[PDB]
């Protein structure tokens, strides 16, 4: 156990290792049942509103490309020559994920898009399949 | 411009007897057309509004149809606290007699 | 339940003005079922010709609306209350002439006790018990 | 065989109503100064709109039956009730006012518009009186029975100063569904405001829809594009207005002659209350003009639209508002923080049978009952320097008369009354409706 | 690309192939950290909630029939004959997603019900099948 | 149909194959558009948020054992004999829900927690066997 | 009084207490708040032992 | 008999609309609403 962010620094596969533990602390806080209007209580409010949708809006993103309830998912889209191309024991070995994504930060979108395409056709492949 | 025109003047019935008189118009209106029941000595009571609409608090005898230009009010199964006069009424146009219904 | 109660019957000469008032009460607060929201028609009975349309005033902003054989010597005003559920309209005919004799009726359009009828100006339910002016010399 | 496939994300909609947030240019509000209708708040919009058409989409619009304009005209009414509850109220302003005439450099048309009131108003220690006068028009004060006065609105409800920083502009506000629910825009160029539309598109968000209060004119606004279009809920109707749409400008510009002085008058401990004290020069009736030759035509377009529902024997004739309170017997509008209620007679009085300017006299008023709230009211405080507006007057709230039986004439005179009407201008061609992305469908294929 | 329901009026087959991009704009619009009381924050805190509330019964729907995170699922509940009976190639050739909603709006709630009970039926002979 | 929580005091055996009644009544209730700050309205948007929340957490809860969209869930973690240890047929044939929460009540956490360990293990093993 | 010709005196509640209580700012979930440990740390750059609460 | 003291007929002066002017009103307060001040003076 090395608690919440604790592989920040680690190896990449540390914290492909500890995923869970990050995983659990991004939608429940410390965040009594009756809601007041006083500061606390509307800064209370926004607060459990804004964990609420962005825990939706990252889990939305990964149901959509047909990994929902995966920590680690496999697809089907290809690394092109535009994005970093470094070998793979350089990354999974001599990198933290803060340093990788620093690196990628550029191309999110593209690769998003690539993913949202390919789950789309490989769920009509697989619908037209099962038909028969 | 609606020239509403209400036919007949009178209408003499008995008791039970279903009674029929109609308002005929000029041009098309629609179904926009409502139903007055006027008692002598008494002010005007909505009877049909928007053509078909029956109102709440009268029983359902009193039914009106009609379409277009010409509509049609009926009285089935009248009784004696139905002698009236009626008229219709197409916004602010008025029918210049409207027909008062009598006991036989 | 919308009530509409009138002014006494007038007898007047040629020449002069009556002006007929038109106490309404029951209308009720809350927007859509006020008197500020509820035109007041004026509906006028000659004996013999049937009913007639004079006009109909809006008492929110008082936007009058007369029709066309009444323009110029008919006017009508309001005196909506502070509540907004009850109001007073009165109708001014400056120019009374012998064929202007006859039975005036205000009315409303507020059929129910629970519906929201503003959008239907012209289902005259609450008619006002009448004020019969009568002109002659 | 057939089995059940359910599909998520179809581009289904139904018909609902929603919460419509705000969203505002960023540009548009010069982020020092403060709005009566919150920019601030609202949430930056996105510089480039995201319009998707839709093909072979046929929907039902109703602009008479849109939650929209209703949802619009609450907004603009709590927004309006909110900017007034920090300011001052004017309470200790109801006293009896010892007013005598301003005679001095007064053209004839502003005689006797102007009073100088001088009355008694508390100081910052409540047991010391102060000796204070103002100017006030004619329309804000009313004679107890030098004559005694009062203010008009002192009976009635509670006057509450406006803040001299709060500014009165019409900001564009874009009007964005939320998540889940979509907007369609009907792009028919010739849309009667009710029935199915051709061509519908899809937006985010509304356009730049200028909460402009006004009345008999709509001010500016958002035009049409073929022709000028009539649109009302049923044009048989004469107790239902008339909404015109004007396809080309008319340019109206008003102005205040008057160069009015603001002086603050200390009438509590840290509340100021801002009075007209001295006019700067000579005394001028405030004014708006339209160009004469570009109303007639302009007219002579409303008309030859109108005579379609009517028929192309009527004679259509204008008229000038008879009845109604100031707000309606006159073209009310907001020109720079100061309230003009302008006598639009020279603009109407014509008849169509099958470089010169019209001047409208123009009143002023700063006592405001804007929604008609029961017991509250507002003074708008004075403008210093000389005011002058160029606004483009984009549509008409006309209104037919009513039982002319044989007569082949057609009066239209203009009133307005209900802002909601002057809003469905903007929101005739907007939608909500609500997305159902879950359907079930037939298909052959088989769950393992 | 189509944009946001840009298949509206195109063939069901179309909107099927492009039913990713009207699940993308479903939970994230163009709705600043702090929270205020103004009419506009108001109005915005509303929709935001009504956004995730609506989202998430919408993936809850999904999830209950064992269809989480697939935009096109395969069921084993059969088509009765009081549901609608036209061909195939009509409804798939011929057909707006809009007027097939419309045609059979009523029997929505009886095909979910037996979707709930295909399921849990399902997940219990699965159960009992893997448990040997 | 027995209702929302129909087979509260029935045996263990019903209650899971009545599990999908419990589950629809999770998100939605009774709870017009506009937001309103009367204590009604503030009361009734708290409601919703509080709902949304809870539904949320434990979305997550099974998500991150591999279990999302999983009424009945098989996992493959033992049962340790600290845990009860009371026989199968007594526990599915003799017991209703309740109870057995009560005499597993203490425990949860650590079950949580190897169910994370475990589902975040085969999501490693299942991986490194797929990439080869 | 001093403040009279300028703003309205409001009189504090007696019951009241002006005494300073700590006060724990939190992030909510999704969000973490760093926490730098180091023990000559100028305001400005990098921390070399940075924790996270 | 048994209401012979219970209602009281005050009479006070109010300010009217305008606060220089005051306005003589009187009103009917029950004896649980009015305590005597030490006709006679009620509060
Ligand atoms: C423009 O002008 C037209 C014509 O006047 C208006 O259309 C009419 O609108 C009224 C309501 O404002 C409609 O009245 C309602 O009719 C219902 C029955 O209608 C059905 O059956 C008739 C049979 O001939 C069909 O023609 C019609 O299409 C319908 O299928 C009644 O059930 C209603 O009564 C109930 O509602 C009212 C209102 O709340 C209550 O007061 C009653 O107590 C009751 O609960 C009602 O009478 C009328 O039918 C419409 N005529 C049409 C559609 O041609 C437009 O509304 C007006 N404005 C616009 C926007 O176009
Ligand atoms: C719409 O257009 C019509 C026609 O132009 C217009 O009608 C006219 O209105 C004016 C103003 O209301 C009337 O003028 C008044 O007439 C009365 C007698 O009937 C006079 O006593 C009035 O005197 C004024 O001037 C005096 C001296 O300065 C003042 O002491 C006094 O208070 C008045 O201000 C004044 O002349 C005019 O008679 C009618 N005539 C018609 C019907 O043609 C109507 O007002 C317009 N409606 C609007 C502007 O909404
Ligand atoms: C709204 O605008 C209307 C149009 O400008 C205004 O109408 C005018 O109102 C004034 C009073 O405010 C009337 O004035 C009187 O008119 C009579 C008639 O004389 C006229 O003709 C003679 C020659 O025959 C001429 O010398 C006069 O100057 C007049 O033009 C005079 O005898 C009176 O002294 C007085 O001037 C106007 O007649 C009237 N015009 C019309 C076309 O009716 C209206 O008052 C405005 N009202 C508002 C601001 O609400
Ligand atoms: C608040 O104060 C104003 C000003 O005093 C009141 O307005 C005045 O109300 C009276 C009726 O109470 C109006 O009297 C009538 O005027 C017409 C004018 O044509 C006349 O024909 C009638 O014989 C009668 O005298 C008066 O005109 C009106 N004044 C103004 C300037 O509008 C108002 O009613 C008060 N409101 C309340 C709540 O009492
Ligand atoms: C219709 O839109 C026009 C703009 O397209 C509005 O005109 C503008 O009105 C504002 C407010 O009165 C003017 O602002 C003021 O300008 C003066 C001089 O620069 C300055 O001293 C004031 O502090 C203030 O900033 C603005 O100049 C004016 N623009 C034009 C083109 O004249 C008009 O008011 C709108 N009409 C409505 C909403 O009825
Ligand atoms: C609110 O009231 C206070 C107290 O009366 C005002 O403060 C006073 O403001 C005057 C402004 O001229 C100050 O006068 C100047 O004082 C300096 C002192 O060195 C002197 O050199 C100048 O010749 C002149 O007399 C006065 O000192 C000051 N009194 C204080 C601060 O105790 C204040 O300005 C008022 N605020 C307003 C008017 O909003
Ligand atoms: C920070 O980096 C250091 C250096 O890479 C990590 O220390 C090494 O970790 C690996 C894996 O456990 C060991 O095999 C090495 O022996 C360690 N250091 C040496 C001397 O080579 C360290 O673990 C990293 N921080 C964390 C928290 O993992
Ligand atoms: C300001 O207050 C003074 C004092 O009340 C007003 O002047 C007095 O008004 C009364 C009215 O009945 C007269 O009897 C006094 O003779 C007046 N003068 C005094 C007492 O010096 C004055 O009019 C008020 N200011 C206004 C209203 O302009
Ligand atoms: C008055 O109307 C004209 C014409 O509609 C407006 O001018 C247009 O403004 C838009 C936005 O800046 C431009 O894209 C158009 O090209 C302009 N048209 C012309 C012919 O100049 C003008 O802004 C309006 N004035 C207002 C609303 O105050
Ligand atoms: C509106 O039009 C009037 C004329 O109808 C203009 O009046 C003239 O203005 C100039 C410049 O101030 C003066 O020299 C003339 O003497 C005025 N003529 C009259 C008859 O008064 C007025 O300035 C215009 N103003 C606006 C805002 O357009
Ligand atoms: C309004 O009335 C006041 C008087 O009540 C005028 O002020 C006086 O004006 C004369 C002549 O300029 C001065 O001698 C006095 O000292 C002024 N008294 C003051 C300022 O209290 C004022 O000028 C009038 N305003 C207008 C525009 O007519
Ligand atoms: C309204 O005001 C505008 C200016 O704000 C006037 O426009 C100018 O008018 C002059 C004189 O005709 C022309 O020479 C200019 O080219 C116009 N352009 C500008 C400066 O905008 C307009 O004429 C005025 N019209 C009315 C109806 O008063
Ligand atoms: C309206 O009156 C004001 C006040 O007199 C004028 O502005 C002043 O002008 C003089 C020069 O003539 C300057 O010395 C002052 O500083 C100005 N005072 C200010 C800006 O408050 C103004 O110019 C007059 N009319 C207009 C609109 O020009
Ligand atoms: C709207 O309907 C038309 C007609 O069905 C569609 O156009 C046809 O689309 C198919 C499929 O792409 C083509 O094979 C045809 O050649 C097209 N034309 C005709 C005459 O059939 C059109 O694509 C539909 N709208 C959208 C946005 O898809
Ligand atoms: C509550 O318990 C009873 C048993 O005590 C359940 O009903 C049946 O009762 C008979 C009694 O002879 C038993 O033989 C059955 O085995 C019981 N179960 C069944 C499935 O029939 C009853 O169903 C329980 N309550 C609920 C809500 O199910
Ligand atoms: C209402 O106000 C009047 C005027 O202030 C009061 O009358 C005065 O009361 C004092 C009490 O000490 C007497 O000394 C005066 O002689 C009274 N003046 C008169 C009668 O004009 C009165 O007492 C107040 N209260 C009521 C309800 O009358
Ligand atoms: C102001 O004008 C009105 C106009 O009716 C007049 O009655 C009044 O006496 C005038 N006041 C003064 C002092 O000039
Ligand atoms: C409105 O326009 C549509 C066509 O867009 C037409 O079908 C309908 O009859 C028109 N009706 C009215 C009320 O103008
Ligand atoms: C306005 O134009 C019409 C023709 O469209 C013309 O008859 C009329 O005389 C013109 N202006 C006026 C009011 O004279
Ligand atoms: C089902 O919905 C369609 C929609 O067009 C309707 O025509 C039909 O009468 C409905 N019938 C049943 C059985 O609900
Ligand atoms: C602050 O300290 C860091 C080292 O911790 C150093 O790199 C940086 O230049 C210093 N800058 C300032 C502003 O003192």
């Amino acid at each position: 156990f090395l608690g919440f962010l604790g592989a920040a620094g680690s190896t990449m596969g540390a914290a492909s290792m500890t995923l869970t533990v990050q995983a659990r602390n991004l939608l429940s806080g410390i965040v009594q049942h009756l809601l007041k209007l006083t500061v606390w209580g509307i800064k209370q409010l926004q607060a459990r509103v804004l964990a609420v949708e962005r825990y939706l809006r990252d889990q939305q993103l990964l149901g959509i490309w047909g990994c929902s309830g995966k920590l680690i998912c496999c697809t089907n889209v290809p690394w092109n020559s535009s994005w970093s191309n470094r070998n793979l024991s350089e990354i999974w070995d001599n990198m933290t994920w803060l340093q990788w994504d620093k690196e990628i930060s550029n191309y999110t979108q593209i690769i998003y898009g690539l993913l949202e395409e390919s789950q789309n056709q490989q769920e009509k492949n697989e619908q037209d399949l099962l038909a028969l | 411009g609606v020239h509403l025109t209400q036919s007949p003047a009178s209408l003499s019935a008995s008791v039970g007897d279903r009674v029929t008189f109609t308002c005929q118009a000029s041009q098309d209106i629609t179904n926009a057309i409502n139903w007055y029941q006027l008692r002598p000595g008494k002010t005007p009571k909505l009877m049909i509004h928007d053509g078909s609409t029956l109102r709440r608090g009268v029983p359902s005898r009193f039914a009106g149809s009609g379409f277009g230009t010409k509509f049609t009010f009926t009285i089935d199964n009248l009784q004696p606290e139905d002698l009236a006069t009626y008229f219709c009424q197409h916004y602010e146009f008025f029918p210049p007699v409207g027909t008062q219904v009598e006991l036989n | 339940h919308v009530q509409l109660w009138q002014s006494g019957a007038e007898v007047k000469k040629p020449g002069a003005s009556v002006k007929i008032s038109c106490s309404a009460w029951g209308f009720g607060t809350t927007s859509g079922y006020s008197f500020r929201d509820y035109r007041v028609h004026w509906v006028r009975h000659i004996a013999g010709q049937g009913f007639q349309w004079m006009g109909h005033m809006q008492p929110r902003y008082g936007a009058v609306n007369y029709a066309r054989q009444f323009q110029g010597r008919i006017t009508m005003t309001r005196e909506v209350s502070f509540d907004a559920s009850g109001g007073t309209a009165y109708m001014e005919l400056r120019s009374l002439r012998s064929d202007d004799t006859a039975v005036y009726y205000c009315v409303t359009h507020k059929l129910y006790d629970g519906e929201d009828a503003s959008d239907l100006t012209w289902r005259l339910d609450p008619w006002g018990q009448g004020t019969r002016v009568i002109v002659s010399s | 065989n057939l089995w059940v496939t359910v599909y998520y994300g179809v581009p289904v909609w139904k018909d609902a109503e929603t919460t419509l947030f705000c969203a505002s240019d960023a540009k548009a509000y010069e982020t020092e100064k403060h709005n009566v209708w919150a920019t601030h708040a609202c949430v930056p919009t996105d510089p480039n709109p995201q319009e998707i058409h839709l093909e072979n989409v046929t929907e039902e619009f109703n602009m008479w039956k849109n939650n929209m304009v209703e949802q619009m005209h609450t907004d603009i009414i709590s927004l309006w009730d909110q900017s007034l509850k920090p300011c001052v109220k004017l309470t200790p302003l109801c006293v009896t006012l010892q007013c005598t005439n301003v005679t001095n450099n007064i053209t004839d048309d502003m005689r006797g518009e102007l009073k100088n009131c001088s009355f008694n108003m508390t100081t910052e220690l409540r047991d010391k009186k102060q000796k204070v006068y103002s100017l006030f028009y004619r329309l804000d004060v009313v004679q107890i029975n030098n004559k005694e006065y009062r203010l008009i609105n002192c009976n009635t409800s509670a006057i509450t100063q406006a803040c001299p920083k709060v500014s009165f502009e019409p900001i564009p506000i874009h009007y964005c569904a939320p998540a889940g629910f979509a907007i369609l825009k009907c792009k028919d160029k010739k849309f009667n405001g009710t029935g199915p539309c051709p061509s519908v598109s899809t937006v985010q968000c509304t356009h730049g829809i200028k909460p402009v209060v006004s009345t008999q004119l709509l001010l500016n606004g958002s035009l049409a594009e073929e022709e000028v279009m009539i649109r009302s809920e049923n044009i048989t109707n004469n107790a239902k207005n008339i909404l015109v749409q004007f396809n080309t400008p008319v340019q109206i510009n008003c102005t205040r002659p008057n160069n009015n002085t603001r002086k603050s008058i200390r009438i509590g401990p840290g509340q100021a209350f801002y009075a007209t004290g001295d006019i700067i020069g000579d005394i001028r009736q405030a004014h708006c003009n339209v160009s004469k030759a570009t109303w007639n035509e302009t007219l002579g377009k409303v008309v030859k639209q109108l005579r379609k529902h009517f028929g192309n024997n009527t004679i259509i004739r204008f008229a000038n508002s008879s009845g109604g309170d100031l707000e309606v017997t006159t073209h009310s509008f907001n020109c720079g923080g100061e309230f003009f209620y302008c006598n639009t007679s020279g603009l109407f009085n014509s008849t169509w049978i099958s470089n010169d300017s019209i001047t409208l006299p123009c009143r002023i008023k700063q006592i405001i009952n804007m929604w008609q709230r029961i017991g509250q009211a507002m003074y708008a405080p004075p403008i210093q320097g000389v005011i002058r507006c160029v606004s483009n007057i984009t549509g008409l709230i006309l209104t037919r008369d009513g039982g002319s039986t044989n007569s082949t004439t057609e009066t239209f005179r203009p009133g307005g009354g209900d802002m909601r009407d002057n809003w469905r201008s903007e929101l005739y061609k907007y939608k909500v409706v609500k997305i159902e992305p879950l359907g079930v469908a037939p298909t052959r294929c088989k769950r393992r």
